This record gives C-alpha cells, structure tokens and sequence, in this order.
RNA sequence: AAUUGAAGAGUUUGAUCAUGGCUCAGAUUGAACGCUGGCGGCAGGCCUAACACAUGCAAGUCGAACGGUAACAGGAAGAAGCUUGCUUCUUUGCUGACGAGUGGCGGACGGGUGAGUAAUGUCUGGGAAACUGCCUGAUGGAGGGGGAUAACUACUGGAAACGGUAGCUAAUACCGCAUAACGUCGCAAGACCAAAGAGGGGGACCUUCGGGCCUCUUGCCAUCGGAUGUGCCCAGAUGGGAUUAGCUAGUAGGUGGGGUAACGGCUCACCUAGGCGACGAUCCCUAGCUGGUCUGAGAGGAUGACCAGCCACACUGGAACUGAGACACGGUCCAGACUCCUACGGGAGGCAGCAGUGGGGAAUAUUGCACAAUGGGCGCAAGCCUGAUGCAGCCAUGCCGCGUGUAUGAAGAAGGCCUUCGGGUUGUAAAGUACUUUCAGCGGGGAGGAAGGGAGUAAAGUUAAUACCUUUGCUCAUUGACGUUACCCGCAGAAGAAGCACCGGCUAACUCCGUGCCAGCAGCCGCGGUAAUACGGAGGGUGCAAGCGUUAAUCGGAAUUACUGGGCGUAAAGCGCACGCAGGCGGUUUGUUAAGUCAGAUGUGAAAUCCCCGGGCUCAACCUGGGAACUGCAUCUGAUACUGGCAAG
C-alpha cells in the first residue's frame, strides 16, 4: 500500500513457501515414526527415529521449529519406541 | 461592512482546469478565499489601518413569490 | 517456611480433586462489623487422601486444571 | 488591572482618609469627608454584620490599591503560611514593593510609587525590578535609579514623606536615595482601627 | 537495549532534563527503569547545575546499558579519572 | 417544549430558530426554559438600556 | 518544617415551637451563550457521530552484504567548435555517488482512539512450568562443497492496475557435507544439531599481478550467564438490577495420547459425575482500570480531559502468514457495507497518525516552521528518515502578572440629577497646570538553549610498520526552527487601551420620572389595579474588572441515606398475629489453639501530583533539588486480654 516497504510482503512470502515445504517434510518424517509404533515394528521405529532425529534438530537450529519442540518429539517418541518395542 | 475582521488562509485561483493554490494575491487580480467565516456578497475586504467601504453593486430585487411547504 | 493455608473440606467425590473451603473474618470496609468470608478452592490431593469434612493444610502451586492450582500438604482431624 | 477612578470617593465611603491624595495639603477636607459618598451619602444606613465585614476589607484593599483576585490570593497565602492568618495578610501587603517604595518616601502616594516601579525607575539589590507587586525581603535594598535621581516628584515625595510618621523596619537615605528593608514589620508596628479577624472572618464563609 | 538518556522535562524555552535509565523503545518522557541524575542547561552560574550518580551509571553500564552522545559529554566533563 | 420569551416585544414566529436557555417562570407552570434574546433568529429588546447583556442589546454607539 | 481543621440564611403560620422539602452564600469547569475586550507569560482546546472523508505529509535506511549501472558528479582504456590547461561532446563503473533489483535491519517503536471489555482487563500482594531482537560477560568454533533466482536480456498481453513466456547472474539470499559439547534426546552406553563474510592500511616473499600474505576494525555460528521485554498462575479489591433463581457436555475431575516458548480441557479417546450459585451464579442494563482530578474539617460524595502506568481497538466480521516479537494503525487473505478510477474488458481505497473539509452540535484550532535541541530507525561514520519532539499560528478557554497614567487643581465651573427654591449631589471628578513613559510604536545593540561533529596536528595506544584504526590534548574553519528571541539602550507624546452585573428582603448599594394586575420582573418569598427604592428610562450608588453576567454541571452547606452522624404514639415510618430454616448475636470457669485482634521487623506501595524547605525564570503563574507523604498490601517473628475454633465443666 503505497509504502514501498511492501517489499516485505513479497519477501515474507518467499519465506512462507520455504518454511512450508521444509516444515512439511519434518512432519511427514515424525509421522513415519508414529506409524511404525502403530504397525508394531520395533526395528522400523528405532530405524525411523534415527532418520528423523537429524531433521528435527537441524530445523530447530535453522529456527523453523525451535529447540524445545525438537526435544519434545524425540523425547516422547523415544518414550514410546521402547515402551513395547 | 460588517465590523469584524477575517484572517485569510488558503487561497485558490481557478486556473483553466485546476484549483491552483496561492500564498499571495496582488491588486488587479481575482481569486477565492477558502475558509472565510462570515463574508456575504457585497462586502469590502480592506486594510485594517486604512478602512474603507466600497460601492457594492446592487441587489436586483425579486419580482415573484410562491409559498412552499416541506412535503 | 512455606506459605501454606488451613481450611476445611467441602465435597469429596472427584478423583484426586478435593474442594477446600477457607473461612476468614474481615472488617466491613464501611460499617465495621467483622464478617465471615468463605473462599473456595479446587485442590489436588494425590491418591484420594482427604474426604468430606476434613480440615486440610494446602499450598499454592503450578496449574493442574481449569481452576486447580493447589495441592495439600497435611490432613488435620477428620471424622464426623 | 488598576482602579483609575476618583479617589476621595473611595475614602469618603470608608469614612476616613486613606492617603490616596497624600500629595501635599489638606490631608482631607476639600472633599467633604463622609458627608456625601453619593447623593444619599449624608445618611446613616445602619448596615448589617455582613456590612462592616465587607467595608473593613474594602478599606484594606483600597489602602494598598489591590483588586479582588490578588487580594484573595494574598488571603490564601497568609492562611497557609505558618502564623496568625490575620496579621501576615498585612505582612504580605506591607512587603509589597510598590508599598515599600512609598513607605520610603520616593512617592507622595502609593499610586505615584506604583508609577515609579512600573516605569523601571526602581532597583532592588542592583537589579531593576519592574513589577508593582514584588514581595521584598529583609536586607534587600530598594534604590532609585541614577538615570532619574532626585527629580521633581521624588524630591517632594521624600520631603512630605519625611514629614510623615517615619517608619521603623526600614532605614532610608535621601542623598543616595536608598533604603534597606531591615525586616518584616510586626503586627504591633503598624495599625489604626484596621481589623483582620473581619477580613478573615469574611473569607472563611 | 536499555539506555541512559535525557528526558526533556523543562517548560517551553527553559528545558530541564532528567537523565534516566530506560528500554530504548519507550517514549523519551515515558516508561523508565530508574532515575540516575539530571542536567539543567540554564541553572545559572549559581551553586548547582549537573548531577550524576556516577556509581549507578557505572553499574548499569556494567550490565550493558548504553549512553547518549549527550549523556557522554555530560559524564566526560563531570570527570572521574584524575 | 414550551419556552418563555422575556423582555418588551419580540420578532419570533412559526419558523424562528432560537436558542433555549433553562430557567423557569413560576407564573407559568410547565414553562421551564427561557429563549435567550439576541441569539440566532431572536432579536434583542429594542430600545433597552439597562442590563443589556441579558436581552441581547448592544452598546449604543459611544 | 511537611493531610493542625468543622459558620449559616430565606421560605408553611394571625403568631409559635417542631418536622420537612424547596431555595441561597462557596469552591470548581476541556465549558457555552449575551454584552464587552489592551498586552504578556505558562497551560489548555471535538466532551456530540468508534459519522463519512478531497489533498499533502506521519517509515525508512545501509554501496563497509551482492550483482550493478538509470541519472548526477569527477576523472578519461582521450575527443572539437579551437575559448591550449580555462570549456562541452563520445566513450570507460575507473572513483565519488546512486534510480530500479536481490539482501540486511526497522515497519510489533513512535502516535491516535475508548468502540469492546463489570473482570478474557485494571489495582494490590504473591507464584512457576516460559521465551526474549538489538546491548552486554565468558568459552570455543569459524572448514570444505553444491543448486538456484530477482535484477538483466529477448519475444509478448493491459487504458490502467499489473504483468506473461524463454534464457542468463551475484552475495552475509538458499541447501547439503564436514566439525559436535559445558548443547539436545537418553539411566547410561551411545546417537544427533550450526556458521559469512566485509572493510582501512601495509614492509618483505610474491602471484594467474584479481590479490595471495600481514595487520587492525567489524560482522557470522554455538553454549552458559547478565540486562531489558513478554507470556502464564493464585488471593483480595475493582458498577447497578431478584419486577433476573437457578446455571453447567469439554461441562467438573481423572487416566493416557497430542499440542505450546511454557503450566493447563489447550485438544482428543475412555473412565468417574461432577463443577457453579442466595458470600448473588445465571441473565439483563451501564462502563476502559490506575496514579490521580474536583469537593469536603474528616469520613465521604462526584470524577478518570490534559501528564504518567496498564489494557483494548485500527472501515465491519473473520483468518492466518512473515518474524525474537503481531494474529500487525498507514502488511497479507476471505467476506460485508461504502466510495473512487476505467478505453467497460477491469482496477483501487479505509485520518480513532498531523493539518484539513462536510456532517452532527450550545461548543473545541493552522491544509504552518524545523530536525537546531532531546529522543527513535537504519549506518563504521558522514549522514538520511522522524506531523515523536522542538517551535510558531488560532481562541480571554483557564491561571498569573502588567497597563489603560502620577501629582496638582474650588467658594466646589458648565451640564445632568434631587430640592422643603436656601441648597444638595455628580465632584478633585472634568477642564486647567506641573510630572513620569511601563506595555503597545519606531531605531539601535545582543545573551541562552550548542553539547557535538569536521579538518588538521603532537600521545610506549596499536602493529612488521614511522600505515590504517582508536583515544586524549591542542589548533583551525563551522552547526538554531523559533528569530525582528529574551533582555538592555535611545526616540516622541497622556499619548493607542473600560467594560459587566446589581441597588425590596435573603444581600453591599435610593431617588425622580413613565407606567396603572397593563407593559413587565422573578434563584426563593414576592412586585404591578395612579404618588412602584421590585416593572421601564434617568440621576446616583454598590460589586467585579479585561472581563462581567446568564445557563449547564460536580461537591458543599444537606446530620436531607445519619460508619463517622438520623428516625418510626400523634409529623413520613412497627409487618394484623405467631411459629420457624439460613443469618446475626450469645451466660459462667479452666485448659488448649492463635483465625480475628495487638506488637516488631523486612520487602513493596513507579515517576508525576498534594504538603514541607530550598533553588531558578525581573515577580507571579510556571519550572526545579531534597524531604515528608502514599494512612495500603504482603511476609516473617512475637503477644494471648477480648472474639472465634476445639476440650472439659
Ligand atoms: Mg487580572
Ligand atoms: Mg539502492
Ligand atoms: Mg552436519
Ligand atoms: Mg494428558
Ligand atoms: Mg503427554
Ligand atoms: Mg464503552
Ligand atoms: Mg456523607
Ligand atoms: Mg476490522
Ligand atoms: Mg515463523
Ligand atoms: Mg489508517
Ligand atoms: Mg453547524
Ligand atoms: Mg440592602
Ligand atoms: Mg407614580
Ligand atoms: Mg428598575
Ligand atoms: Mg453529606
Ligand atoms: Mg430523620
Ligand atoms: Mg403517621
Ligand atoms: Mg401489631
Ligand atoms: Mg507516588
Ligand atoms: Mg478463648
């Protein structure tokens, strides 16, 4: 709106699309782990947890998920992957 | 011709097709004064130190009357 | 020392959630008569310890539910 | 802000000379003191308790030449200040520069004193002070400006002034035309039949 | 960041500052953490004029406060080094 | 509301725009306001000389 | 030294006392209106329509992040008209600098408004499960690679808004890989996570002669601190209504999953069947809260403009995205009401930011000057931006100052007015005569707000360096919007400057004339039907004074909602009579408790305001240092008469 710092709008859009896509896959990975728990496969759970740990941590670093969230996932995923598996 | 003073503000000259703005208006010119409070048609605007009444044209005097009610 | 609070139990059946009433006198702001003031609080007691009528000592704490920010420390007297 | 009008009129109303025409001779009469403050002036309207109460302050006001608001504000201050609210109203009044300069004889009349103060013809401790109402402190020194020193007015003023009851709380000159405010006068060392409790009784209700 | 600065508190044409510690974001005459001195650019060569609880400035400066170029000149002049 | 028109004489007719004051007339129960002479379409009292500030009469040419 | 101060009057009656309402004296105001109006200082100024808005301004900034050249300027990988070291043309981004673009930071501050919110807030006192840009302390890291894309170029659609295809490119934009603890998960064993470069200068050695290299200054990543900010929780207080009595399904609790920065029905599945309310839930009405403001002797009553703190809102309803921070005042999306632009296909906008218009109204201002100062954003800096701010303009809206002259002047002029025709009054008032010249006018002169930055230079400050950088002296040019500043000095002459209400009692101030229950007055009683101090004019007086009245409004007097501080036989007022749940209250002794109650201590009760004492503007208003005050709240420790709880009598 006539204030040329409306470049902020086009800027933070590129942001939303970037964030969206990264934030998307780190979710679909966390899912893979919960699926394994539901499938019951102790191996694929601890396997899929190993695959997701770097993602959750990296994104938290890059500042898309933030720290304590990263913790909370691998935290209670762990709790469960070795609660019957 | 009203014994009150007015303070000039914005001034406009209708300028072929644009209400152009002015800060000064000299003698021999015409323009419209925005915002003047109580100045009717025929009044003289003179220098407060050098007061004068001018001629004032004449007021044609109506020839027709009709009564009106507000529907 | 621990900012605690004495007061008697009213209502019992809730499954680790005992409601405590806390009477208190106070002088009327305009007229001076000292008047009663009940103050009800939803209190957490792990493993349904108290029961209706009990006098209990409690302390403020981290939120535990919609209106529930107190747990007990002691009981004191019970029967009715 | 000034009265300006006919002054004996003010005096005859109060039934006593207020030295508003002090200038020279007469010291009353050549006015017909009392006997007609108006057309019905030569009457004794037996006036109420509100009456005397008003007239007595209406005197003080007229003595020092002070109009209502300033006067009221003086009343407020006298109250507030520690002390007998009655006398320190007069204190404030007497401490006035325009009064002080008169008590010192630089003008025949408190009015003439004012005109001097206003025309930048007077300095306190070296520094020129223009405003008629300047509350002067002890040890201060009002002095006439050399720029207009012992000319017509002030000569005569000192002259009949000297021939006036000569104050106590101030030391004046005449050669250097300088005076020292020694201290605030006590309720004792100024008076006539001028009450206060009336001027106070009045502003309490 | 928190800053020590001047909040104009005089009156028209006769300003009277009030040096103060504050969150830089607040208004000049606004919200402030603590008062820590003053500065009267009139004053007159009388007895008083400028005052800085230098010990407190120093303390806040210890926790990373910052200082106006003008508070600076007012410290670097009330001295504290010789 | 019904309103009083003080002073000797007035213009004031069916379409006059006036300024109403407040202040009763204890001879006219129900009349609880005055119409302010000299305001808006009400003229001041012709030829009056005393208390002109009430009754909207201007000083007569010193 | 510092919350040390309490006033009554008129009116019911033939008269009286009581009762009781109406009325008045005061203070106050964001006021308005009528008549009137000289200046200055300080302050205030849409209270109504959170009605609708034309126009301009109110948020940018970094070339020391990057590719870069559109314009400027310089230099020229060098050229005319000849005006041969002085010009104006073409090149070359070379350097200064800079439109557009990427990027970074800011746009969540600053400012406006009170719609919503009666408790999702505010206030006071506590609390635990939290994040926190820039600023700061400490410790190390800062290696090595990859893919892109704006700009640009070429086609190309629009009236405009806007773009569309294809291809090309840089970085501190983007993603892997490495590195990996005092970080995260985990009992551990172990797994796993990041990053960025850029400038100034420079001896050698040197190279594709770009710079490697050396140095200083910045920036980048990680962890733990500090600081500030923010989120969350509890108790108590913070309007009126019973002609609102019942309310409640994620409802109240639990368990386990999910979720957030974090605790939590926050969410979801199941189990329990709870939860709230006569100490007022629920539902109605009204409303931003506070510091404080006004009044009052106080307790109270009234109030929340201006200043400062908190909250909420941003055309209306709704939603999220970016981000440390928003569910965003001059951002995005949807929808609605509305307005505007169009070449009819299509577009755009939201002043409760400043100024301003219309409208509404009894009523509330300039489409101003400037970043000189204080402060805020970006920047190494210079600087750019700043309708915050500093000033000015408008309005007697308030407060406080000052003026509109000072003396002199009598058989007391004229004129007016009353007169018992003697005179009295207006009135020393006027004139006349001496004198002064503030403030306005004119001419001079001239503080303070200006501290800094900038050049030079000298300093074991660095460093390979006599560079660069930094600091500090000194030196030299310089920086006000207000501004014809404040203030001073000269000039002429009383010269330019007084209204408004009242005069029957309350109430300070009295007569003539006109009028004749007429015209009219009137806050209350009441005046007027031929001698009206009450109407209207005059003379005179009284009170105020650049204001004065009227209206409107809050408190006071009003002890007339009576806690302080009242009543009910006849004045208003005891239910027609009892029984009785809840409530209030409770004989007498001891023990015990320590809730009430009392004592102390320690925290906090923002600053401003009120008060005290000082200081500064010529005084005052105003500004200001320090203090007292904030009578409250909480906590800890004691006391145990009285009150309450418990025991036993
Ligand atoms: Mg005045
Ligand atoms: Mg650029
Ligand atoms: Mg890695
Ligand atoms: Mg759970
Ligand atoms: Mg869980
Ligand atoms: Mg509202
Ligand atoms: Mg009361
Ligand atoms: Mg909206
Ligand atoms: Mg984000
Ligand atoms: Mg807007
Ligand atoms: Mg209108
Ligand atoms: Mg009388
Ligand atoms: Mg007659
Ligand atoms: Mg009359
Ligand atoms: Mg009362
Ligand atoms: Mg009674
Ligand atoms: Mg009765
Ligand atoms: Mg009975
Ligand atoms: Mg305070
Ligand atoms: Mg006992």
């Amino acid at each position: 709106n006539i204030k040329s710092a409306k470049k902020r709008a086009i800027q933070s859009e590129k942001a939303r699309k970037h964030n969206a896509s990264r934030r998307s896959m780190m979710r679909t990975f966390i899912k893979k782990v919960y699926a394994a728990i539901e499938a019951g496969d102790k191996a694929a759970a601890q396997k899929a947890f190993n695959e997701m740990q770097p993602i959750v941590d990296r994104q938290a670093a890059k500042g898309l998920i933030h720290k304590n969230k990263a913790a909370r996932h691998k935290a209670n995923l762990t709790a469960q992957i070795n609660k019957l598996a | 011709v009203k014994a009150a003073r007015e303070r000039f503000g914005r001034i406009v000259q209708m300028h072929a097709n644009k209400r152009e703005e002015i800060k000064e208006v000299r003698a021999g010119d015409i323009a419209a004064a925005i915002g003047l409070k109580d100045v009717t048609t025929g009044d003289t605007l003179c220098d407060p130190d050098a007061p004068i009444i001018l001629e004032r044209m004449e007021f044609p005097e109506p020839v027709i009357s009709i009564a009106v009610e507000p529907k | 020392k621990i900012r605690t609070l004495q007061g008697r139990v009213v209502s019992d059946k809730m499954e680790k959630s005992i409601v405590v009433a806390i009477e208190r006198f106070v002088k009327h702001p305009i007229y001076g008569k000292f008047i009663k003031r009940t103050t009800k609080l939803h209190v957490h007691d792990e493993n349904n310890e108290c029961g209706i009528g009990d006098v209990v000592e409690i302390r403020e704490c981290r939120p535990l539910s919609k209106t529930k920010s107190w747990t007990l420390v002691r009981v004191v007297e019970k029967a009715v | 802000a000034r009265y300006l009008g006919p002054k004996l009129k003010l005096s005859r109303r109060e039934g006593t000379d207020l030295f508003l025409k002090s200038g020279v001779r007469a010291i009353d009469t050549k006015c017909k003191i009392e006997q007609a403050p108006g057309q019905h002036g030569a009457r004794k309207p037996r006036l109420s308790d509100y009456g005397v109460q008003l007239r007595e302050k209406q005197k003080v006001r007229r003595i020092y030449g002070v109009l209502e608001r300033q006067f009221r504000n003086y009343y407020k201050e006298a109250a507030r200040l520690k002390g007998n609210t009655g006398e320190n109203l007069l204190a404030l009044l007497e401490g006035r520069l325009d009064n002080v300069v008169y008590r010192m004889g630089f003008g025949a009349t408190r009015a003439e004193a004012r005109q001097l103060v206003s025309h930048k013809a007077i300095m306190v401790n070296g520094r020129v002070v223009n405003i008629a109402s300047y509350q002067v402190s002890p040890n201060d020194v009002v002095s006439i400006r050399e720029k207009a020193k012992k000319q017509s007015r002030v000569k005569a003023a000192l002259e009949l002034a000297e021939q006036r009851e000569k104050p106590t709380w101030l030391e004046v000159d005449a050669g250097k035309m300088e005076g020292t405010f020694k201290r605030k006068p006590e309720r004792s060392d100024l008076s006539a039949d001028i009450n206060e409790h009336l001027i106070v009784e009045l502003y309490s209700k | 960041m928190v800053t020590i600065r001047l909040a104009r508190h005089g009156a028209k044409k006769r300003p009277f500052y009030q040096v103060v510690v504050a969150d830089s974001r607040n208004a000049r005459n606004g919200r402030f953490i603590e008062r820590v001195g003053f500065f009267n650019p009139i004053a007159s060569e009388k007895e008083e004029g400028t005052r800085l609880d230098l010990d407190r400035i120093a303390h806040w400066v210890g926790q990373g406060a910052t200082i106006s170029d003008r508070v600076a000149a007012l410290i670097k002049e009330v001295n504290k080094a010789a | 509301v019904t309103s009083y028109i003080g002073g000797e004489g007035h213009n004031l007719q069916e379409h006059s725009v006036i300024l109403i004051r407040g202040g009763r007339v204890k001879d006219l129960p129900g009349v609880r306001y005055h119409t302010v002479r000299g305001a808006l379409d009400c003229s001041g009292v012709k030829d009056r000389k005393q208390a002109r500030s009430k009754y909207g009469v201007k000083r007569p040419k010193a």
